[PDB]
């Protein structure tokens, strides 16, 4: 009951999925073989870890997830390495030809051939659920898998299970790791047709991790393993709440009801902390109230922007580990009179609070200290529409002069899908002006 | 009256979500029925392209043929 | 994942031979198709370039054509002669007499066939063809005309496949053949119809190079042909080795080709024979592009950058970015982010670190220019046409080629041209 299916798409979609569920695995003490000795409840039940993990007689816990990507080099490193034992052969879904970082590609040429039977695969893992609540889908936007094939799975799933809740983890794109000239055309189009399928998105800038994990964890020259490190850390203070029970867990669906005022308008803010060496966290002991104002620091944010000038239309503080109302109630107190916090007049202040008492854990060999109490903010502010007016500029850019446009009417689309979708977006940044516009 | 207007809510709630599913099926089935087409044609114009290429050979053979 | 490889007429099997050596040396593989390398970086993407054989035998994934038997006897005699497929070998008696004409209208036209057997029947054994490479000259007979042929025939037969060329470029400095410049364009008006991505290997650039700045008063075929290698080498490592950009070809040109016709690279290596910052300086030089083009009279497109060795990948980005701040006039402002950067730790043979350079750039309307000078002072005054017309060739195809060249001249410098704003 209330099950969630995940869904990586793509290399990010993957090996962020790897990086997840390698980390779920560690807090819910489930070994690589799928054994969680913790569990005395053989072949079933209905505790909170189930929500993500089905389970075997034989006592193994399975993610409720898909691995699926164009080409077998990325999963065929998950058939061979730690946690191929986690996964049953089926979930793990690889054409033999990737998409070129051509969304059409990705959602016309190649994608076409796969998506029944990642459909098929889907639908048995949603037999096994008694009350699925819905999909988090994992991709890259960037990418001709991640957004071309993410884009005709997306819309495959509105039809298969109509209303059904779909969230998504975007990677917007960032030039210090971009694989593709062409990453703002797939970004564009991808989200001009999943907007309308998509019931929430999580953002996550690959810059704003990139510079994250130089600052702060003085990684010199930052590797997608180290990204994902953190986003892992990210995607999983996000799902606790799916994941664990507790008196002061608040479920994500009640935060996403303070952060979805419009359907269009489903892109919240994460921001995180703390992200700190264990050099560095070693003595230093992060209170309730330190991190708490970290979380206003935009250099913490997951995207690049300045809510300090844009407005708030939700607030919401996730914390995990050693952390009591009272300490996050004064440590609000002192923030909203030192912060430059200011919400549209059409919705309340208050900031929502959600408590899981288990604490985050780190992957051995990691980055991140272990610390004994974290926070994510998820904000809904109008700064976020800086990311879309970036990556619009850069389509324009590229557009006016059609350049690498043939590569995509060469797989069958035309200009008319590239003109539509930069219109949804210009329609997009319009919505983000007229929600902070004040009331009359 | 409250009964009936009850049974309305929840079939227009029905009514909306099917055609939202419906419209959507819809629009996926000409998106790729139109790719299909789009890219057949360009390959095809590919194709021709050679084949008037493989003629103008024909044509070039048969000049110098007729050149002895 | 794999690749076919076709080499044709001298020229073509010559640096298709030389090319064999180096990554056969790169991966690992001796002379009789055995491995014996030490890491397995090497053999992780052996497949792109080599089938493999019974006895755990490496075999080229390579096709020998010319019009004569002579230069692909003595491959056969060279160092790796024996790592070839012997049945790949197919060559005819005729020769082409340096005639684009016979290349591809009669000789090779007679030819063609034989290959399209072997091309079919090594595509057929592909787990996932992404397409082929082609090394030939435009200056010759059967390079330049039966290639470009070829060409079109495989496109006939795998129309959503990759093509990829090798192409040298004629220069005075090193051929005297006067009709050059008629197969030259002849070659490129072929070339801008039917490639995906072409390499001009420029035998000016190649020449000047070992003249200028290797010190070598008569630079050998030999000498221009070492650095035709460690080119290839170089632009087909992203290629062969594991890696995130450019790692097959359709990535390659789908960030390096941004307008269909405008697929013509000029390749540049460094250090021509230490620090990452005198790599990146040297790489962008001049005097480094093996193409006779200077990119500081055009602007660039899209670059791609490959660094090879142990070195401070930090550095090599600092670098790259240093170079792109400091030259910010020569790179297109309407396509964003047109620089990319490739690091692969395994150096080439005999260095402890390179780089590799791919440059979309206008200034190759420098080298198209001067073919097109070449071909026009012969053709106002129809010097050697008969033996074109004497194969049954038509002015008019010479006159649609020099006009199919000056307008490619043209579309660079209207991109040269254009702005943002
Ligand atoms: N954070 C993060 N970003 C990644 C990772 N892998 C790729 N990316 C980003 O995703 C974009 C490239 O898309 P990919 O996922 O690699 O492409 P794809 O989904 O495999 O689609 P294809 O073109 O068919 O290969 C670039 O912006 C990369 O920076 C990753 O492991 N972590
Ligand atoms: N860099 C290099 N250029 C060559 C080589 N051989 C020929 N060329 C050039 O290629 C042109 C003639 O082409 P060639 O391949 O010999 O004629 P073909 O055998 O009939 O195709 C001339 O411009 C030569 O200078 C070589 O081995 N290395
Ligand atoms: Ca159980
Ligand atoms: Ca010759
Ligand atoms: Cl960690
Ligand atoms: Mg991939």
């Amino acid at each position: 009951m209330r099950e969630c299916i995940s869904i990586h798409v793509g290399q990010a979609g993957v090996q962020i999925g790897n990086a997840c569920w390698e980390l779920y695995c560690l807090e819910h003490g489930i070994q690589p073989d799928g054994q969680m000795p913790s569990d005395k409840t053989i072949g079933g039940g209905d505790d909170s870890f189930n929500t993500f993990f089905s389970e075997t007689g034989a006592g193994k816990h399975v993610p409720r997830a898909v691995f699926v990507d164009l080409e077998p080099t990325v999963i065929d490193e998950v058939r061979t390495g730690t946690y191929r034992q986690l996964f049953h052969p089926e979930q793990l879904i690889t054409g033999k030809e990737d998409a070129a970082n051509n969304y059409a590609r990705g959602h016309y040429t190649i994608g076409k051939e796969i998506i029944d039977l990642v459909l098929d695969r889907i639908r048995k893992l949603a037999d096994q659920c008694t009350g699925l609540q819905g999909f988090l889908v994992f991709h890259s936007f960037g990418g001709g898998t991640g957004s071309g094939f993410t884009s005709l799975l997306m819309e495959r799933l509105s039809v298969d299970y109509g209303k059904k809740s779909k969230l998504e983890f975007s990677i917007y794109p960032a030039p210090q790791v971009s694989t593709a000239v062409v990453e703002p055309y797939n970004s564009i189009l991808t989200t001009h047709t999943t907007l309308e399928h998509s019931d929430c998105a999580f953002m996550v800038d690959n810059e704003a991790i990139y510079d994250i994990c130089r600052r702060n964890l003085d990684i010199e020259r930052p590797t997608y393993t180290n990204l994902n490190r953190l986003i892992s850390q990210i995607v999983s203070s996000i799902t606790a709440s799916l994941r664990f029970d507790g008196a002061l867990n608040v479920d994500l669906t009640e935060f996403q009801t303070n952060l979805v005022p419009y359907p269009r308008i489903h892109f919240p803010l994460a921001t995180y902390a703390p992200v700190i060496s264990a050099e560095k966290a070693y003595h230093e002991q992060l209170s309730v109230a330190e991190i708490t104002n970290a979380c206003f620091e935009p250099a913490n944010q997951m995207v690049k922007c300045d809510p300090r000038h844009g407005k708030y239309m939700a607030c919401c503080l996730l914390y995990r580990g050693d952390v009591v109302p009272k300490d996050v109630n004064a440590a609000i107190a002192t923030i909203k009179t030192k912060r430059s916090i200011q919400f549209v007049d059409w919705c309340p202040t208050g900031f929502k609070v959600g408590i899981n008492y288990q604490p985050p854990t780190v992957v051995p060999g990691g980055d991140l200290a272990k610390v004994q109490r974290a926070v994510c903010m998820l904000s809904n502010t109008t700064a976020i529409a800086e990311a879309w007016a970036r990556l619009d500029h850069k389509f324009d850019l590229m557009y006016a002069k059609r350049a690498f446009v043939h590569w995509y009417v060469g797989e069958g689309m035309e200009e008319g899908e590239f003109s539509e979708a930069r219109e949804d977006m210009a329609a997009l940044e319009k919505d983000y002006e007229e929600v902070g516009v004040d009331s009359v | 009256e409250k009964r009936e207007h009850e049974r309305e809510v929840i079939q227009k709630a029905i009514e909306e979500n099917n055609n939202f599913i419906k419209m959507a099926k819809e629009k996926l089935a000409q998106k790729m029925e139109s790719n299909k087409e789009n890219r057949e044609a360009h390959l095809a114009a590919m194709l021709e392209r050679l084949q008037e290429k493989d003629k103008h050979a024909e044509e070039v053979r048969k000049n110098k043929e007729l050149k002895e | 994942r794999e690749i076919v490889h076709i080499q044709a007429g001298q020229c073509g099997n010559q640096i298709g031979a030389k090319f064999w050596e180096v990554i056969s040396d790169e991966h690992g593989i001796d002379p009789t198709g055995s491995y014996h390398g030490d890491s397995d970086l090497q053999l992780e993407r052996i497949n792109v370039y080599y089938n493999e054989a019974t006895g755990n035998k490496y075999v080229p994934r390579a096709i020998l054509v010319d019009l004569e038997p002579g230069t692909m006897d003595s491959v056969r005699s060279g160092p790796f002669g024996q790592i070839f497929r012997p049945d790949n070998f197919v060559f005819g008696q005729s020769g082409a007499g340096n005639n684009w004409a016979k290349g591809h209208y009669t000789e090779g036209a007679e030819l063609v066939d034989s290959v399209l057997d072997v091309v079919r029947k090594e595509s057929e054994s592909c787990d996932c063809l992404q397409g082929f490479q082609l090394t030939h000259s435009l200056g010759g007979g059967t390079g330049s005309g039966m290639g470009t042929l070829l060409i079109s025939k495989i496109r006939e037969e795998y129309p959503d496949r990759i093509m990829n060329t090798f192409s040298v470029m004629p220069s005075p400095k090193v051929s005297d053949t006067v009709v050059e410049p008629y197969n030259a364009t002849l070659s490129v008006h072929q070339l801008v119809e039917n490639t995906d991505e072409t390499y001009c290997i420029d035998n000016e650039a190649l020449y000047d190079i070992c003249f200028r700045t290797l010190k070598l008063t008569t630079p050998t075929y030999g000498d221009l042909n070492h650095l035709v290698s460690a080119t290839m080498s170089g632009v087909t490592t992203c290629l062969r080795f594991p890696g995130q950009l450019n790692a097959d070809l359709r990535k390659l040109a789908v960030n390096m080709v941004p307008f269909p016709r405008l697929h013509f690279f000029m390749p540049g290596f460094a250090p021509l024979t230490l620090t990452v910052p005198e790599l990146t300086q040297q790489m962008f030089d001049s005097k480094n592009m093996m193409a006779a083009c200077d990119p500081r009279h055009g602007r660039y497109l899209t670059v791609a950058a490959i660094f090879r060795g142990r070195m401070s990948m930090k550095e090599v980005d600092e670098q790259m970015l240093n170079v792109q701040n400091k030259n910010s006039s020569y790179f297109v402002e309407w396509i964003p982010n047109n620089v990319k950067t490739a690091v692969c730790d395994i150096p080439p043979r005999g260095l402890k670190m390179s780089a590799t350079f791919i440059g979309n750039s206008t200034a190759i309307q420098e080298l198209f220019k001067r073919i097109s000078e070449q071909f026009t002072a012969m053709f106002r005054r129809k010097a050697f046409l008969h033996w074109y017309t004497g194969e049954g060739m038509d002015e008019m195809e010479f006159t649609e080629a020099e006009s199919n060249m000056n307008d490619l001249v043209s579309e660079y410098q209207q991109y040269q041209d254009a702005t943002a704003d």
